[PDB]
């Protein structure tokens, strides 16, 4: 029962900011977490930015305050900001909801469902 | 790439999908398993059939072994019936023999063989290990008669273990499971990271959890939480085959005591040491990859005499490995189906094609068939028929823990005896009593979010909220249910106050303007004395009046008078009493006619103390009234009007208006509830203006001397209580204590008592000094 | 079941799935399709072969052949390589062989070949013919910038017209398109029961329509509705490969006329005639199972030499086989697939195992490299690089069809250029104008269910039913939105009245008591009046008081009349005009004096006509006034505590209460606003109270006579102007009429014109006859 | 994308009434309509009643006097009551979806989609 959509693919300069929303089709997230990440066309699936089951977030150096993600239980939805990225901030984002671990979210290749993989082109 | 043709041409072989590669079995399993289940299947097989009178005595013996692996699973499924049908190649030289492989192990690991034995129609799942969907069943089953709500879940990265978590995710929503939290533990996990997941644990408060983690996994869970010494905590370890193992040591139990766990029982093998000690280096003239792997494993340089006891005694681990019984009784079912059909009935089957059971077998299609309808009876278990959810599937022992300070250690307990299959039916069949674990407290009261909150409620939920979570708000005023936890809140009759629920009522006191409480008691004293004070004038007046001057004087004046005052009083004590309609009309009529006579009496001894005169003519009238009957008609004139428009407003429709109370919440007062009655107004405005006149004749009396100055005292007490009369009553007419006591009937009382004292006080006094009036 | 070995080890074999079984293609396609196609493959791959310099001259020409269908169609595809990797059976001499299979005809039909392609790692599409999901891409393309929300729907038992109308459900809902009907349509419908649907249909009123019917299915749906002939009826009709070959007849076009359609053209293929002639009854060395089917389809108990011809020309019906050309350009392609790996650049693949591309293949994957990531340029089509989800596409030929009256026939317009694939783009490439049919009809004006309604509306929705349908009610009072079909309906400025629109308004004419209206004229011409009287009395007054009398009666009598009617007129002159607040504080003292000082005038004036008398005593004042400083010191005390109560509610708060209107909806009058004035009500009560003083000293001058009878006059008109003023009074304090004409200024206007009258008249005769006063 | 499942499986007696719930999940009903039947376990499936997306019924000829079937495109979901039944009330009731015709939802098979088929046996 894990279906997931993906809205706000756009292009944006460096100093540009994007608005990114994922909405759920029967899924709580209360339940378990849900995780997105970055991948360029081309090269493997890495995890920029990945949320716990609980209302804490793990980041990497290169999403310190650029990406802010928001997620609350009653909407089952997720948002994330981006603003002032950095200029190959394109990619394709990934959206993916299965059981992990703190650090195996960062890895990202754990997770059962495969989302439809939408492609943003920024630059 | 394994290929194990033996002792009939039903050859049991093909690669094993439990191996994913040459380098994983090596250093995995073989490396200290090692592929000697099938040696003591191929023992019972030769034991059994040298019982048999000659069971299978066909194909011969021959172990031949080369070792994603879908290419060479498929290929060492390839037997030889299947390339040599036509396959009319100039240089094979072919030559007809049919092999046929059944056994899958590991099944979960690889499907592509399930695949090939689907399409090629020689499906064989025998996971014969007892899947985990029965296991979730059986925790589902143990969550309906616990009579609670919600349930935390905890997993781990074991692949058997998720969709026994993927299923509760599907099955909990029809039958209202909460979840609050489902997360994986590693082999190895961060420190404050499980504190942080552990602390959102205690934030959740949803103590009651069932956990999948294996015995390794467990046990650094068991471990953490020591530190801090929370130790009210329950747990459910599901699959707990291995139970009290990893978590033995003392003071463990202090934490995690109490858990309550699936089993199964697995009967040991005869002879599994002796089973094992046959496989000697280089005296084994079957079966040569066992001895490439066993030259690979301990590398050969040296060490080519060496036994398995001179090896570090790789049998103490695994006492009984659950494969290996798997394996086991699926091979024993496979012989003994084979028996069965050579010694079946003799019959057809009921496919088309291939349909020869014979001693010679085609492609084994008879093995499925004893399979799927008949009984096993095998190893002293009493197997269920073959099924393809459940293979072979025996009774669960949900196994409960006991600590034991005789011992310091954990006491199991068979009390669960139930499975989920249909063979005992799908009911429970659990013991819950006559247990404990430091007290009864497996109940766990409070496992309810929300608690049953006081009658006529509803157990509001929040928006997008699970229905487990309800707080309780109260019903709107005057509806009230009677049992607790009432989502359809209903009228509750209108006869108790707001006892504790915010009700309304309809019944209460009835203002009668008249009852025990002091206020009757006042009213009757004045009512009393003012009708002793009547009898008093009237004895008074016959006194009067027994005396010859009568017929000098107006004795109707007097009689009037008494008259008056007998009505005027007759209208107050009909003022108080029970209202209703009747009363109204017999009532209302009174007032007015009491209101006009009185006043018309006042009137007359204004206007002219002495006696009117008029012409002498013959009439229809008698002659000796001097003039008086003009006066009596004026009285009456106005009478008539007054009661001829009360049977006006009688005949046309009853003077009956709208029920109305001081406040129609708590009071129920009846009223009058007449009307308006505009014409009554206009009747007392007129009375009013009545009394307005004549002033100037009392004029014309204060200017001369009458009868020794008693006039003036009438004239001034006309102006004072008619005016406190005029002043008093609008503030009857509008404040809210007619509704508690009637202000009208102390008002005309009063207004009465001084009419009396304006000229009986005064002439009693006149006749006790001169009796001749 | 067939095995089709040929020209190169690249062998395009096997069993195709679009047959269903050895009767159903041999009574459905052969008996009369019969497997052609390949023939001219080979050819085409002999003559290219030569004209290439040894492509591929490894393997030799062979075709043999033995006709679920699903085991002999995987069987069929079971190569050679697979059997004999390892496979070290005794008795199979097998030696190294290579076939590889690919084409797939039929895919749709059986899915199980694609499967085991796809666990063997072999997959190959190439259904080639292009799918039905494009097409219903293209019909939503059309959707749009047609600007019509709902559409209806016709589908019929064809296995691919069912994917579309699938699709359609789940794709409608996202951008409002409603569906009103989805029927089927079988080989054969009922009579009664179509003109039950159709009926349904006028009954719905969704005249655009989409229609998924083939030819045979939709020529009865075509021929049912001739009968009643409604003949305003458009059409979509899709995938028409056909288009008018089976609608031909004459007046079919008079209700079926004007229907735009898809279509795809395709290329004739060149000597498809002589390709076909070749088949000879037993002259053929290859295809013995070409042979087989000849045999049994004529039956062989004669016609044993009969050529094509010489049977029922089966070759009328099918000129151009949409299979036949979409597996010739497949098999095209993959021939210039295999040209370029023989003519590639020198590097390798992506795969790790089996990458051997050289002039020997091992298990083609450089085939599905070319296919992925490669050009084609073959068949003067000029063809996009073959994807997953679309192999070949084309520009889509979205025909128009026009009515030739100089022909009796249908005239297609290839003015639909446009393609759903990205090689073009997504957005629009349709011509849409320049064409009619009848007229310019196909907008269809009234497509949209609900209109564009006026402004300041809500398109109210029927709850539960599609927003397409929308019906138009009246926003509530007071708010109003400018453009029309406006959802948040919003506030409107309050200048204009209700427009057709229900509005409100706040800004309409003020009364200021004074307008150039007749009822301004009126009241200007009593003030005018009254002044010009007070004009004339004052002369007459000065004639008076210039005779020596003065001071033998009383002149301030008459001064201070005169300053009365001053004050009291000038008080009703301040009646008028623009009110506000400081009017307000300029008025109602004036007000309060001129009541007070007229009456006590009026009061002094009847009390004594004469001076009146007091000791004689020196003190502060002057002696002459002979006591009329009493008088003056009485009729000030009243100014006084007038003026000192007007400066309490002064200085404590300003007299301004809540502005109030006679209705607060379409009225703004600007009042007073002053407050209840509650002191206001008392002075006038006391100033009723001293005109009802000083009644009995106008009875002590109706006795005597005064100065030949004056006073009995001044008493009559005290009374009768006193109470009808007093029974005006409250008349305009009740009535409307004060907010559209002040009652109060007439009212006082004659009451001080009686008061004038009541002396003035009287003693202007007087002195008209003795002027000495 | 269609799903459904089945409620109010109960036993009654021969003149009993039974109700029947059942709420669609994730498909509006507007598109085409949900058809039901009623076959005997153990035998070939039967079409007792069918229901038309244009709001239609059609009755088998014992029908009338104990079916009634209820369905609105606002709810998305059908109610089947049944009243004065017949003596052998066993049976399953199976939940169909997919265009066909009314002759092909009286045999019922055209529909591609396949339900559960909950069962309940009254045996009254």
């Amino acid at each position: 029962q894990v279906q997931l959509q993906e809205s706000g693919g756009g292009s944006v300069q460096a100093g540009g900011s994007l608005r990114l929303s994922c909405a759920a089709s029967g899924f709580p997230i209360s339940t378990y977490d849900m995780g997105w990440f970055r991948q360029a066309p081309g090269k493997e699936r890495e995890g920029v930015v990945g949320i716990t089951d609980s209302f804490s977030i793990k980041y990497e150096d290169s999403v310190k305050g650029r990406f802010t993600i928001s997620r609350d239980n009653a909407k089952n939805a997720l948002y994330l900001q981006m603003n002032s990225l950095k200029p190959e901030d394109t990619g394709m984002y990934y959206c993916a909801a299965g059981d992990a671990r703190w650090s195996l979210l960062l890895r990202a290749e754990q997770y059962n469902y495969w989302g439809q993989g939408t492609q943003v082109t920024v630059s | 790439d394994q290929r194990a043709q033996k002792k009939g041409d039903i050859i049991l072989g093909g690669l094993f999908p439990i191996h994913f590669g040459v380098a994983a079995k090596d250093q995995d399993l073989k490396s200290r398993f090692r592929g000697f289940r099938w040696l003591q299947a191929m023992i019972f097989a030769i034991e059994e059939i040298n019982s048999s009178p000659a069971l299978l005595p066909n194909l011969t013996l021959g172990y031949r072994i080369f070792d994603s692996k879908a290419l060479e699973a498929t290929l060492s499924f390839v037997a030889q019936n299947k390339i040599d049908s036509l396959n009319l190649d100039e240089f094979c030289n072919c030559s007809e023999h049919i092999p046929s492989t059944i056994a899958v192990v590991g099944a979960t690991g690889s499907g592509v063989s399930t695949a090939v034995a689907n399409l090629l129609g020689l499906f064989y799942i025998p996971r014969t290990i007892p899947n985990d969907e029965h296991q979730a069943t059986a925790m589902a089953d143990i969550i309906e008669y616990f009579r609670w709500n919600w349930v935390g879940t905890i997993a781990a990265d074991d692949d058997y273990g998720r969709p026994g978590i993927e299923k509760f995710r599907e099955e909990a929503e029809e039958r209202d499971i909460c979840i609050d939290f489902s997360e994986l533990i590693s082999q190895y996990s961060d420190e404050e990271e499980i504190q942080h997941v552990v602390e959102v644990i205690q934030n959740s408060t949803a103590k009651v959890i069932v956990v999948f983690s294996s015995g390794p996994d467990l046990e650094p869970l068991i471990k953490e939480i020591v530190r801090r010494n929370i130790t009210g905590k329950i747990w459910l370890a599901s699959e707990a085959w291995a139970s009290s193992s990893l978590i033995a040591m003392p003071q463990y139990f202090h934490v995690v005591g109490g858990t309550i766990g699936f089993a199964l029982k697995a009967g040991q093998i005869p002879g599994f040491r002796e089973f094992l000690k046959k496989v000697h280096p280089r005296k084994s003239v079957h079966n040569g990859f066992a001895k490439e792997f066993w030259e690979e494993t301990f590398n050969p340089l040296c060490t080519g005499d060496e036994n398995i006891s001179s090896v570090e005694t790789p049998y103490i681990d695994y006492t009984h490995l659950r494969i290996s019984y798997n394996v086991y009784l699926a091979v024993y079912s496979i012989a003994h189906a084979l028996q069965d059909i050579y010694t079946c009935l003799p019959g057809r089957g009921l496919f088309t094609n291939g349909s020869c059971a014979d001693i010679k077998k085609v492609e084994a299609w008879q093995v499925l068939k004893h399979l799927r309808h008949l009984n096993f009876t095998n190893n002293m278990g009493e197997q269920v028929t073959f099924d393809e959810c459940g293979d072979l599937v025996g009774n669960y022992s949900i196994i409960n823990w006991h600590l034991s300070p005789e011992d310091g250690s954990i006491v199991f307990k068979e009390v669960g005896y139930y499975n989920v299959y249909a063979k005992k039916g799908e009911r429970l069949f659990i013991n819950e009593e006559k247990i404990l674990w430091s007290g009864f407290s497996r109940e766990v009261p409070f496992s309810n979010c929300s608690r049953d909150c006081l009658a006529g409620t509803r157990k509001g939920i929040i928006e997008g909220e699970p229905t487990c979570c309800f707080e309780c708000v109260e019903c709107p005023d005057g509806e009230y249910s009677d049992e607790t936890d009432a989502s359809a809140c209903n009228k509750c009759p209108d006869d108790f106050w707001s006892n504790e629920n915010h009700t309304s009522c309809i019944a209460k006191e009835i203002e009668f303007l008249s009852w025990t409480e002091p206020f009757g008691i006042a009213l009757t004293l004045f009512a009393v004395l003012g009708i002793f004070l009547t009898a008093f004038v009237l004895g008074v007046f016959i006194k009067f009046r027994n005396t010859p001057i009568v017929k000098a004087t107006n004795r109707e004046l007097s009689y009037l008078l008494l008259f008056s005052l007998l009505c005027c009083f007759s209208s107050s004590l009909f003022f108080i009493g029970e209202p209703q309609d009747w009363t109204c009309r017999l009532r209302q009529p009174a007032f007015g006619i009491s209101f006009v006579l009185c006043i018309s009496c006042i009137l007359v001894k204004t206007n002219r103390v002495l006696l009117v005169f008029e012409a002498k003519i013959p009439t229809s009238f008698h002659r000796k009234w001097w003039g008086l009957n003009l006066q009596f008609l004026l009285v009456f004139l106005c009478t008539f009007m007054q009661i001829v428009i009360c049977v006006i407003w009688l005949y046309t429709a009853p003077p009956s208006s709208y029920r109305n109370q001081e406040l129609e919440d708590e009071i129920i007062f009846i009223t009058c509830h007449e009307g308006s009655l505009m014409a009554l107004g206009f009747l007392i405005g007129y009375t009013c203006l009545l009394a307005a006149i004549c002033f100037f004749f009392a004029f014309k009396s204060r200017k001369l001397p009458e009868n020794f100055n008693e006039a003036k005292f009438i004239t001034f007490s006309m102006l004072i209580f008619f005016i406190v009369w005029i002043s008093f009553i609008p503030a009857y007419a509008s404040t809210y204590g007619k509704f508690v006591s009637a202000v009208e009937v102390i008002a005309i009382l009063a207004a009465s008592f001084g009419l009396l004292a304006c000229i009986f006080f005064n002439k009693i006094y006149i006749i006790l000094f001169k009796p001749s009036r």
